[PDB]
C-alpha cells in the first residue's frame, strides 16, 4: 500500500505568503491583498490605557493613511462612546446606565457581529480592548457594555490576533495587546551580605536586610539586576551597561571574565 | 513574485517555509532536503542535508519556540529530526518503528509541548514526545487503518485541554481520535462520505468562533468543506465544492481560514472563497 | 610592599577602606573598581564572596523563558544582549535588549497582570 | 451627526 508520488503543490506560509510548484523550479507569492489584515496597521497602531481618547484619534488618523473608509468611521464612533462623562455611578436608583441606552452594548454588538462574518481579527481584538443585595449585583453586571457571559471569546480574539503579531515579527505590540487579557522550575537567589545565607526576594528574613548590594555604587538595588552565573558579581543593568562597555574583567577585582563565562 | 532555482535533479516533491518567512526547506526525490535562505531575494544555500535510504516526501517545520526543528519522511522507518545547533545543520535523531513506509507528518500546536505525529502505509500512528534530555517517549496505535493512513492534521487548541487530530485512509474514511484521561488514545466518530481514495485532510485554525471546519480531498476530484456549528453535538454535514477532472493532492487553509488553495493531478493552483449565500466560488 | 607583615595590620586597612569611602562619595564608581583590580592583583587575601545563587525551588528539562522574546533562557543566541535580566520584587526578566527596547517606551513589566515599574523602582 | 454625514 503506497499512493503514486505527486509533482505539484502549494502552501500558505509565513503570515502573507503563497509558496506553490509545478511540473522544476519555485515561485513565492506575495499574496497580502486577499486577506482580512493589513500589516502596516499593526505597525501604526496604539494602545495606551491611561488616555483612550488619544488612542481612538490616532488609530482613526493612520486609519487613513491606508484607505479604509470602514475603520476611519467605527473608531471615530469609539470616541465618543468611550467617553469620561458617561461613568457609571454606584446606585440602580438614579440614573439609566449608558451600556442599556441603544448606543451602547447594542451597537457594539452589531460591528463584532459584522467583522466576525469577514474574520478581521485585527478590528475584533482592538474594539474588545478598548471598551474593557441582588439588584446590587445585577446593577454590576448591567452597566457593563461587554457582557460578562462572553469573556471566553473575548480572549481567544485576543490571543489570536498575538501570535499573528509574533508572526509578523513585532514583539512590543504583542505584549501591548496581550495585557488585556482578563484571565492571567530552578530560578536564582541572593546570598544575603548579613547572615552568609541564600535569601529568596530583594529582603532578607533573618536579619531582614537588603540582599543584595551592587558592584559598582555599592547602593542597594531592589528592581532590576543583572549576574554572572559562573563567579556571581551582579548589580544595576544600566552600571553594567557602563562598565561591560570596554573591559572585560569583574569589576570587584574577581578575575572572572564574565562576558564569555555568562552569555551561553 | 519572487523565484528560486533549486539544483537538485529529481523533481521536487513538497516545498515549505518557516514560521516567520525568512528560510526554505525543498523536499525531493533523489536524496537532497536543502535548505536555502530568501530573505530580501536571495537563493544563498545555507545547507544541504543528506542521508535517507528512499526519496522523501514531506518536510514540517516545528515553532521557533523550540529552536529550528525539521521532519522529514521517506519510502522507509525513517522520520529523522534534522536539528541546527550551534550555526550548522545536522542529524539529531531517527526513529525506524514502523514497517511499511511513512507518508505523513504533522507537529502539534505549541500549546500542548513538542509532539509529531506520523502515519504509516502500514496503518499505524507513532506519536514522538519529547521528554527532555534528549530523549522521546514514542508511543503508537496499530490497526487503525486498514490499507490506509496517508495524510494526519491537528486540531486547534481550545479551553486540562482534549487533544485531537484527524487522520484518513486507504478505507475511504476518516476517524476523529480523543486521547483519554489515562493515556490511551481513544476512538470516535469516523466520517464516511468519500468514494474512491481519500489522500489529505486539513483542519481550520480558529480564531473564536465556535464552528469546526475540515477540508477533505480524494481521487474523486471531489472536495468536501466538513462543518460542526456545536461543540456538543459533534456532527457534520458534507457539503461539495467541486468536481475536478483529475486527481486532488493538496488543500491548505490560509491564516484567517477564510481561502482555501487546491492543487491535484490536472498541475494547477486554484483558490477559493466562500460566498455570502453558502456557495464556494474560485478567485484566480 | 611586603605582603604578609603589614597588610595585616588593624591600621592599614582602615586607610584603604577610607580612601574607598572617599571615593565612593565623590561618584567616582570606576576609578574605585580600578583600584580594586590593583589591590587583588597585589595581595589575595581580600578577595570577595558570591553574592547570587542558582538554587531550585520547585526541586531533563529547562525553566526561565524570556518575556518579550519568551525563548528559553540559557540555550545560544553587543556582547551584552545576551544576559537574563532578573527584577526581585517581580520575578521576572528576559534578555538585556529586548528588555531595554521594552523599557525605554512603556513603564512596566511585560508580563501581563503585573505592576512592577522594575526600571524606575530603583532610579 | 457622524452616522449621517461622511
Ligand atoms: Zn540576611
Ligand atoms: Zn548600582
Ligand atoms: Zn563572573
Ligand atoms: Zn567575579
Ligand atoms: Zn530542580
Ligand atoms: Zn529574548
Ligand atoms: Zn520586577
Ligand atoms: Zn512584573
Amino acid at each position: 500500500n503506497i499512493p503514486f508520488p505527486r509533482t505539484s503543490g502549494a502552501r500558505f506560509c509565513g503570515a502573507g505568503y503563497l509558496v506553490y510548484f509545478t511540473r522544476g523550479k519555485v515561485i513565492i507569492q506575495d499574496i497580502a491583498c486577499l486577506l482580512p489584515v493589513h500589516k502596516s496597521l499593526g505597525e501604526l497602531y496604539i494602545l495606551n490605557v491611561n488616555d483612550i481618547q488619544e488612542t481612538c484619534q490616532k488609530n482613526a488618523a493612520s486609519a487613513l493613511l491606508v484607505g479604509r473608509k470602514d475603520l476611519v468611521q467605527v473608531w471615530s464612533l469609539a470616541t465618543v462612546a468611550t467617553d469620561l462623562c458617561l461613568g457609571p455611578k454606584s446606585d440602580p436608583d438614579l440614573e439609566t446606565p449608558w451600556a442599556r441606552h441603544p448606543f451602547g452594548r447594542q451597537l457594539l454588538e452589531s460591528l463584532l457581529a459584522h467583522y466576525c462574518r469577514l474574520r478581521d481579527v485585527q478590528t475584533l481584538a482592538m474594539l474588545c480592548s478598548v471598551f474593557e443585595e441582588r439588584e446590587r449585583d445585577q446593577h454590576d453586571k448591567n452597566k457593563r457594555l461587554l457582557d460578562p457571559a462572553n469573556t471566553q471569546q473575548f480572549d481567544d480574539f485576543k490571543k489570536c490576533y498575538g501570535e499573528i503579531l509574533y508572526r509578523w515579527g513585532l514583539r512590543e505590540k504583542r505584549a501591548e495587546v496581550l495585557k488585556f487579557v482578563s484571565c492571567p522550575g530552578i530560578e536564582f537567589g541572593v546570598y544575603c551580605s548579613h547572615c552568609r545565607s541564600e535569601v529568596r526576594g530583594t529582603q532578607c528574613a533573618i536579619c531582614k536586610g537588603f540582599t543584595f548590594q551592587c558592584a559598582i555604587c555599592h547602593v542597594a538595588v531592589r528592581g532590576s539586576s543583572n549576574f554572572c552565573l559562573t563567579c556571581g558579581h551582579g548589580g544595576h543593568t544600566s552600571h553594567m551597561m557602563e562598565w561591560f562597555r570596554t573591559q572585560e574583567v569583574c569589576p570587584t577585582g574577581c578575575g572572572c571574565h564574565c562576558l564569555l563565562e555568562s552569555t551561553f | 513574485i519572487n523565484t528560486v532555482d533549486t539544483s537538485h535533479e529529481d523533481m521536487i516533491h513538497d516545498a515549505q517555509m518557516d514560521y516567520y518567512g525568512t528560510r526554505l526547506a525543498t523536499c525531493s526525490s533523489d536524496r537532497s532536503v536543502k535548505i536555502f535562505d530568501v530573505r530580501n531575494g536571495g537563493q544563498i544555500l545555507i545547507a544541504d542535508l543528506r542521508g535517507h535510504e528512499g526519496p522523501v516526501w514531506q518536510v514540517a517545520w516545528a515553532h521557533p519556540m523550540y529552536g529550528n526543528i525539521l521532519a522529514s519522511c521517506s519510502y522507509d522507518r525513517k522520520v529523522i529530526i534534522w536539528r541546527e545547533e550551534n550555526g550548522t545543520w545536522e542529524k539529531s535523531h531517527e526513529h525506524a518503528g514502523h514497517d511499511s513506509s511513512v507518508n505523513s507528518v504533522c507537529w502539534a500546536p505549541h500549546d500542548y509541548g513538542l509532539i509529531l505525529a506520523c502515519g504509516s502505509s502500514d496503518g499505524a500512528i507513532s506519536l514522538l514526545t519529547y521528554t527532555g534530555e534528549g530523549q522521546w517517549e514514542v508511543k503508537k496505535i496499530n490497526n487503525a487503518h486498514t490499507i490506509g493512513c496517508n495524510a494526519v492534521s491537528w486540531a486547534p487548541a481550545v479551553v486540562n485541554y482534549i487533544k485531537r487530530f484527524a487522520s484518513g485512509g486507504c478505507d475511504n474514511l476518516i476517524k476523529l481520535w480523543k486521547e483519554e484521561e489515562d493515556g490511551q488514545w481513544k476512538e470516535e466518530q469516523k466520517l464516511e462520505a468519500h468514494s474512491d481514495w481519500v489522500r489529505d485532510v486539513a483542519w481550520a485554525p480558529s480564531i473564536g468562533l465556535p464552528t469546526s471546519t475540515i477540508a477533505s480531498c480524494s481521487q474523486d476530484g471531489r472536495v468536501f468543506i466538513w462543518t460542526c456549528d456545536d461543540a456538543s453535538s459533534n456532527t457534520w454535514s458534507p457539503k461539495l465544492l467541486h468536481k475536478f477532472n483529475d486527481v486532488v493532492w493538496h488543500v491548505s487553509w490560509s491564516i484567517t481560514a477564510n481561502i482555501l488553495a487546491v492543487s491535484g493531478g490536472d498541475n494547477k493552483v486554484t483558490l477559493w472563497k466562500e460566498s455570502v449565500d453558502g456557495q464556494w466560488v474560485c478567485i484566480s | 610592599g611586603s605582603p604578609l607583615d603589614v597588610l595585616k595590620d588593624e591600621r592599614v586597612q582602615y586607610w584603604i577602606e577610607n580612601y574607598r569611602n572617599l571615593l565612593d562619595a565623590w561618584r567616582f564608581w570606576h576609578k574605585r573598581a580600578e583600584f580594586d583590580i590593583h589591590r587583588s592583583k597585589l595581595d589575595p587575601s581580600s578577595k570577595p564572596l558570591a553574592q547570587v545563587f542558582v538554587s531550585c525551588n520547585f526541586c531533563r528539562k529547562p525553566l526561565p523563558r524570556c518575556a518579550l522574546c519568551l525563548i528559553n533562557m540559557g540555550t545560544p543566541v553587543a556582547q551584552f544582549n545576551n544576559w537574563f535580566t532578573w527584577c526581585h520584587n517581580c520575578r521576572h526578566g528576559g534578555h538585556a535588549g529586548h528588555m531595554l527596547s521594552w523599557f525605554r517606551d512603556h513603564a512596566e513589566c511585560p508580563v501581563s497582570a503585573c505592576t512592577c515599574k522594575c526600571m524606575q523602582l530603583d532610579t | 451627526r457622524i452616522i449621517y454625514c461622511s
